[PDB]
């Protein structure tokens, strides 16, 4: 510090001898020695580090700074000035873009769960902010456009309306929890501003919305508390002038119909006072066009899905069983256990299954359709067992059943106990199926059972296509032929003239319940059912192609956007589910390392961290357990640890590490229940320590003090050399909770960050700190 | 080279280059003889027997295409009638001697599948039109070629299935016939019916 | 930790040399690291010296970590250098550390007699 | 039973900082072993070498540096012994050959390669000749009694009686694909989807027929999933290969309706046929972390054909690696009843390593154990032999061992028999 000062005063002792002059290279020789003792990493830790001890010489140091820069900006040299401006900048250094993963992590949570609670997401985005470190103007201006720009993009149907109710209610949720775990107004009015600039954005989306959609936002976040009310009224007076140059639309049918989700769970506690006339005319203005999906986007954006699945599943074990009826009190009763199954059916096939689930039934009493969607529905990844213990109930009440369906029309549905019917209907149709391959059965008779099936009851249609459609999967080629027209007469055009109510509504819910259940078995073979786009992101890899090229392809495609689709999330995560997770992330750390460019480096890392969320938990241990020690361990491979590629890579290491350790789909989750894997034998290893992810993040610790222990410093050591400085810099305090202590001293004989920032300044953490800084 | 040589020979080579350049009749691939069944071959037209490439002095550098199966000049000579004994004196056939030579073999099936193209472009247009006058030298050639056993019958018509593929070259097929009829009437009692 | 071989070597050392272990570098493992010193009135004043001697110490050679510039910047260090490379290169194999410690005070020494 | 020697390598184990890969192993009908290991020295090509033991020689191990980006999926050996396939993930089979006749030379000239997806079974093509032994014939004085062929098909002959010689292989997608080597030096190769519902094949095997139709099992791993059988029919039209592919009955398997705790085994982790040309039985092994299944099923016909099952063991230690034999008995009721008299088992044994040291000799049919053998680590690889009197097996370190099972397993026969 005082050889510092000296050289200061000789740089103003000489600067002011040019000035009277005017070879004087004294002041050349000076700031030379100035920049090269600066320019070193160990001086200028050493300098910070002896900031601390000498308070107020360092005061004397930027005054003879500011003299100097003076002195030396009067009279500037074709060389010597920028470098007296260099050094000026070293002395104070010692003590964009837009940001595409905030865009992708919206609009995966967007696309995939649109049920998740916000509290995960909030904790995600903040460490998202963490990591790379954002504005929050920046932040939320990335959150709105990825909101609308996935919501310009979503196909017509009940994804824009998930889009919809994504953007305008759960949105506000998640910058309100921002706004208590963090001044937020200004930022967010700041970031209105921004976006406000985007015309065409707003005008394409305007044209989507076919009304204001920026007028609903901002008066949705008038009501949230987001926005000053002045703020709010002036951002509309913008937009109305830059917008200058008899159906309700979309958005203001769910912010009325979220209250409609309020008051019609409080309402229909109570049966509405027990009539279940009421009931019915109710639930048949709910099935009257796009009512059920508006009420289950709002329900589902604003976290009350399970409490409605509860409701419906509750009205539907209420009208199990039968009362004691005479005709037509009985012809009500089957018709709301047709409406709430039918409802529960579309629920589980569009949100989930596990909003259906109860997560715990003190006591057997589980309700029917969820043993029903337990062992009888076919979801995405469920194969059924057609000879399971749950399709074969009896042979008591399954002859009842076919002696029934053979009696006329039901006539008996006085008190049928429809979960019996429903669950003894899958052994019946295989005795109609024997009956038929056998040829005891014609097929005029079979059209007469397929009637009394589809026709009083639409759900008994569901159950039996169901069962069918697991019995024609098992099956082979030739042997399917039969069973195929059997799904052809239970899902084929309405059965008439002896229809309940509501018939052509529960018809169109059930043709898109059997869209769901068949279309897997109808694609095996080449077979068009025909039921009348509602599966859109489906069947979505070519046939024959080999699986890498459409991965490298949709990776070139996002690095040229600069963002990832829907469609592009919906692929990369059928090509995780299918190539496996090691497959996965070798290809594109391997697409990658082919980069050559800073800037497109930077864009790929910070897309795939996005990707890599699909299930990042598991991709972490593949990547630092699996990429990364067969990177830095092969004497070939390190010369892709390219410096370009490499500072990105190692980024991305530490970005996933970190929120690893810090701590999500449907297919991710039975996979990794699926999975079976013994860490402690994988990793020897020569907290818990019995948690993978300790035994990955140790191994990889040891691999690194190995690596800057030794021999032969090529790019292999730079990369871990970039890997602890963002494990630093990331920080902010734990990952490094698991470095060995060999490490500490080893980072500075390599060279110097790595103490000065994890020593916490003490007095005598100064004397550990320079004592390793200035000993190489 | 070996890795730890690399340039240090490599360049070396390419040094003599213009020696090599010296030492090339240039346009050497397309020149062509004109056929005189005189005998009395000039040796500029011999051609190695096991792989159709130029005798060459040396192990120079030469150029790119002294190194490539001189295929042009042998399709140009076995097109033209009356070259048998020139063929002979080209890739070194004796007739004491029987050998299956294979390169003369594929360059045959190769012409007998150019004849076939040849015949399905049109071959109505003009009834002479020169497709039938090449079925007939085709005739003779492939007569003496396959009966002194210098090709054979059975990988010639393996080949030849094999080549007749994805270009449906169907028009002229029963020339083809007419050819193999030729063989099969000629040489059936000598051979085995598994040939 | 150390192994006791070259405890013994230390042990048995003339008070000439001055021999500890480094601050830096691994320690408690396979190699060990030693930076030595030099006193007497004969000699002069001589940069540190640094060893690595390795694991399984008989049976092999340690070897001697070379810092060029700080034996630059003189002529005499350039000297006391150059003898001791050459020194070095007569050493027979799998020698000591004594042997290098001497070969160090008798090159110092032909670089006081060289120069004068 | 017994161990003839130990072979392991001299400080150049102690694999670091980098985790295990699964190991191929393959022994031919010449007395040679084509098998990988996990070396990890200064390079992961020490993991990409493909090691050729001689069985009689003392330590002379040939280590081919195979080009194999990544990791060795399959290794096979052809029907003959003299050619090798080796297929990695990421495509990429290639067909070592040997260079001048020597067992100490091998080069590949010959590959194919599906790019990417990775190779998850591999086999030859089937070459028609199959022979039975007819083990109650052995005293019968003359060799076309004892072992007789038994008419079967090759898949796709050629111009004759010959078949063509090529491999078949099964990527981790849909993909199925053959490569058909001429007697020239051409090389034809066709890749097909298996059905049109593009899936997740996570366990693959092959097996043939009589008729030349191949039959390839899939399986995403899940336990509660199917285990899907397609038959392919190779052919050659105008000079390209075609294939034509078929769904076959899939099955099923038991512990999942157990209905009393069914989530335990929730892993395939082995699906084998019996044999390569025995497409009618099928053995999986369900495991869970620590347990394990195995259970053997038949197409038999009676829904014309339908997957039942034959046996399953009670419960286990979770299997490590699974040895099918290779001597090709003939299996009828007499033999077996001759084969248990006269008390020859040579080719009624799988063999199951555990993932402790035991490794234990089970029946064919009706899996119940036939011998034990306790390690005194765990068998990562295991292959019986042609004659299936040694089993070789490495193990998790650097260690390959040749076990001797006695043709009685252990119970003692009086000399004539032993002769016999």
């Amino acid at each position: 510090l005082s050889a510092l000062h000296w050289l200061l005063r000789c740089t103003a002792a000489s600067a002011e001898r040019l000035r009277e002059g005017l070879g004087e290279k004294q002041l050349a020789m000076c700031l030379q020695r100035l920049e090269k003792t600066l320019s070193s990493t160990k001086n200028r830790a050493l300098l910070h580090i002896a900031k601390l001890e000498e308070a107020s010489s360092w005061t004397a140091i930027e005054h003879s700074l500011l003299k100097l820069g003076e002195i030396l900006a009067n009279l500037s040299n074709p060389q010597l000035r920028s470098q007296a401006e260099q050094c000026g900048t070293l002395i104070r250094s010692i003590p964009k873009t837009g940001f595409p993963t905030v865009h992708a992590v919206i609009l995966l949570e967007g696309t995939m769960n649109l049920t998740g609670e916000t509290q995960s997401l909030v904790e995600q985005l903040t460490m998202v902010k963490r990591m790379q470190h954002i504005p929050t103007p920046l932040f939320v201006l990335e959150i709105w456009k990825a909101c609308f720009v996935g919501l310009i993009e979503s196909p017509e149907g009940t994804e824009e309306l998930k889009w919809t109710a994504f953007t305008f209610l759960k949105i506000p949720q998640v910058l309100v929890k921002l706004k208590k775990y963090s001044d937020f107004t200004e930022d967010v009015n700041c970031a209105f501003e921004f976006l406000l600039k985007l015309t065409p954005l707003l005008d394409k989306a305007d044209q989507r919305c076919n009304c204001d959609c920026t007028n609903f936002l901002l008066q949705e976040c008038g009501k949230q508390g987001l926005l000053s009310e002045a703020s709010v009224n002036n951002l509309m007076a913008k937009r109305k002038a830059d917008r200058e140059h008899n159906i309700q639309p979309n958005i203001q049918l769910i912010l009325r119909a979220e209250p409609t989700v309020t008051n019609i769970l409080k309402t229909m506690d109570a049966d509405h006072s027990k009539s279940p006339e009421g009931l019915l005319g109710v639930l048949g203005h709910m099935l009257s066009g796009k009512s059920l999906d508006l009420l289950l986007a709002a329900a589902a954006a604003t976290g009350k899905l399970k409490s409605f699945a509860r409701k419906f599943i509750n009205l539907n074990e209420f009208t199990t069983y039968g009362s004691e009826e005479s005709t037509k009190p009985a012809s009500v009763r089957a018709l709301l256990f047709d409406i709430s199954f039918l409802m529960l059916c579309h629920v589980a096939q569009t949100y989930g299954s596990e909003v259906i689930l109860s997560e715990s039934r003190t006591g057997a009493e589980v309700p029917f359709f969820e043993t029903w969607m337990q062992t009888c529905m076919p979801e995405e990844g469920k194969i059924l067992n057609p000879d399971h213990p749950c399709f074969r109930p009896d042979s008591t009440k399954v002859e009842s059943l076919v002696a029934l369906l053979n009696n006329s029309s039901e006539m008996k549905l006085v008190q049928m106990k429809w979960h019996e019917a429903c669950l003894s209907i899958s052994a019946a149709i295989l005795e109609i199926l024997n009956a038929w391959e056998n040829g005891v059965l014609a097929f005029e008779s079979i059209q007469k059972i397929t009637d009394n099936i589809k026709g009083k009851v639409c759900s008994l249609a569901v159950c039996a296509v169901a069962w069918l459609v697991a019995h024609v999967r098992m099956l082979g080629l030739d042997e399917r032929e039969k069973s195929l027209q059997m799904i052809r007469q239970l899902a084929g055009p309405l059965f008439s003239e002896n229809t309940l109510q509501f018939y052509n509504e529960r018809v169109v819910i059930m043709n898109s319940i059997l869209e769901r259940m068949c279309a897997d078995v109808l694609q095996q073979t080449a077979t068009q059912i025909k039921f009348p786009d509602t599966m859109p992101y489906w069947n979505l890899l070519p046939p024959k192609r080999p699986i890498k090229e459409v991965l490298t392809d949709i990776f070139a495609k996002v690095l040229e956007k600069g963002w990832v689709d829907s469609r592009s999330i919906h692929i990369f995560d059928t090509l995780l589910h299918m190539g496996g997770v090691y497959w996965f992330c070798n290809n594109l750390i391997k697409e990658l390392l082919k980069e050559t460019r800073k800037e497109h480096t930077l864009r790929a890392v910070e897309l795939l961290y996005s990707i890599f969320c699909l299930d990042m938990q598991q991709v972490t241990l593949v990547l630092l357990g699996h990429i990364l020690p067969g990177l830095l361990t092969d004497s070939s491979k390190w010369h892709s640890l390219m410096d370009p590629p490499g500072t990105a890579l190692a980024k991305l290491a530490v970005w996933c590490a970190l929120s690893s350790y810090s701590s999500a789909s449907t297919r991710q989750k039975k996979r990794h229940r699926e999975d079976i894997e013994d860490y402690i034998s994988l990793f020897p290893l020569d907290v818990n320590m019995r948690d993978p992810l300790n035994r990955v993040l140790a191994n990889l610790f040891l691999l690194i003090s190995s690596i800057l222990g030794s021999r032969t410093a090529g790019p292999h050591t730079q990369f871990v050399q970039w890997f602890m400085e963002e494990c630093v810099d990331c920080l902010e305090q734990s990952v490094l909770q698991f470095m060995p202590f060999t490490t500490v001293s080893e980072l500075v004989k390599v060279s110097k960050v790595v103490l000065a920032i994890t020593d916490l300044s003490l007095p005598l953490g100064r004397q550990v700190a320079a004592k390793a800084i200035a000993a190489l | 080279p070996h890795w730890l040589l690399g340039n240090l020979v490599s360049d070396f080579v390419d040094t003599f280059r213009p020696t090599a350049r010296i030492n090339s009749i240039c346009g050497r691939c397309s020149l062509l003889p004109v056929v005189n069944n005189s005998g009395a071959i000039c040796n500029s037209w011999k051609l190695d027997p096991a792989t159709l490439r130029f005798p060459l002095k040396g192990l120079l550098p030469y150029d790119k295409d002294l190194f490539e199966p001189q295929t042009a000049l042998l399709r140009y000579v076995l097109e033209q009638p009356y070259s048998r004994d020139m063929v002979c004196n080209m890739l070194g056939l004796n007739k004491q001697h029987k050998q299956r030579c294979p390169v003369l073999e594929d360059q045959l099936v190769d012409l007998v599948v150019y004849a076939m193209e040849r015949s399905e472009t049109e071959e109505k247009f003009d009834d002479g039109g020169t497709s039938q006058l090449l079925w007939q030298h085709l005739s003779s050639q492939l007569i003496f070629f396959v009966l002194f056993q210098f090709a054979s019958f059975p990988h010639m018509v393996l080949s030849l299935h094999q080549k007749l593929a994805g270009r449906g070259l169907i028009k002229g097929r029963d020339h083809l016939m007419w050819v193999l009829l030729q063989f099969i009437s000629g040489s059936i009692q000598k051979n085995a019916l598994a040939d | 930790s150390i192994p006791s071989v070259l405890q013994g070597e230390v042990a048995r050392l003339d008070p000439k040399f001055l021999v500890n272990l480094d601050p830096s570098h691994c320690s408690n493992n396979g190699t060990v690291h030693l930076i030595c010193k030099l006193d007497d009135k004969d000699l002069p004043s001589v940069p540190p010296l640094e060893l690595s001697v390795p694991a399984d110490y008989p049976a092999q050679s340690p070897l001697w970590i070379d810092r060029q510039w700080q034996y630059d910047a003189n002529p005499f260090l350039q000297s006391v250098h150059r003898c001791m490379t050459s020194r070095l290169l007569q050493l027979p194999d799998k020698h000591s550390v004594t042997a290098l410690l001497n070969t160090w005070a008798q090159s110092v020494h032909q670089a006081c007699l060289s120069a004068a | 039973m017994d161990l003839a020697y130990v072979c392991e390598w001299e400080k150049w184990s102690k694999s670091t900082h980098c985790p295990s890969v699964p190991l191929a192993c393959a022994w031919s009908c010449r007395n040679l072993i084509a098998f990988t290991m996990d070396l990890r020295s200064d390079d992961q090509d020490l993991t990409r070498m493909i090691h050729i033991l001689d069985t009689e020689h003392p330590w002379d191990l040939h280590s081919i540096p195979s080009e194999h980006h990544e990791a060795i999926t399959c290794l096979e050996w052809d029907q003959s012994g003299s050619r090798l396939l080796s297929a990695d993930a990421d495509g990429q089979i290639k067909c070592w050959s040997m260079a001048d006749h020597l067992a100490n030379s091998w080069e590949s000239s010959v590959g194919s390669l599906v790019e990417g997806d990775p190779i998850v079974a591999l086999s030859w093509l089937h070459n028609g000749v199959k022979l039975a032994l007819h083990v109650e014939k052995s005293g019968a004085s003359s060799f076309g009694e004892k072992f007789s062929r038994v008419k079967f098909s090759p898949s796709l002959t050629l111009f004759g009686g010959k078949p063509m010689e090529g491999w078949i292989a099964v990527t981790v997608s849909g993909l199925v694909t053959v490569s058909l080597l001429k007697p020239s030096g051409q090389v034809l190769t066709s890749t097909e989807s298996l059905c049109r519902l593009r899936g997740r094949v996570a366990l693959a095997d092959i097996a043939f027929t009589g008729g030349g139709n191949i039959v390839v099992a899939t399986a995403d791993g899940s336990s509660a999933s199917p285990v899907q059988f397609y038959k392919v029919c190779v052919s050659v039209v105008s000079e390209k290969c075609r294939i034509d592919t078929e769904i076959l009955p899939s099955l099923f398997m038991r512990c999942t309706t157990d209905l009393n705790r069914k989530d335990k085994f929730p892993a395939i982790t082995h699906l084998k046929f019996l044999a390569r040309d025995m497409s009618e039985q099928v053995l999986l092994c369900a495991s869970s972390q620590t347990s394990s299944i195995v259970e053997c099923w038949s197409l038999r016909k009676e829904t014309i054909l339908k997957w039942r099952i034959l046996s399953a063991t009670n419960d286990l230690d979770r299997v490590s690696a699974v040895a099918l034999p290779k001597l090709p008995i003939s299996l009828t009721n007499t033999d077996l009843k001759v084969a248990s008299d006269t008390q020859f088992y040579p080719g009624l044994g799988l063999a199951l390593a555990f993932h402790d040291g035991s490794v234990h000799i089970v029946h064919r049919l009706s899996l119940q154990t036939m011998a034990v053998f306790y390690s005194s680590v765990h068998l990562k690889a295991m292959q019986l032999s042609w004659t299936s009197l040694a089993l070789v097996g490495i193990d998790s370190h650097g260690k390959l061992s040749v076990l001797r099972l006695s043709p009685s397993m252990g119970h003692p026969l009086e000399v004539g028999l032993a002769l016999r």
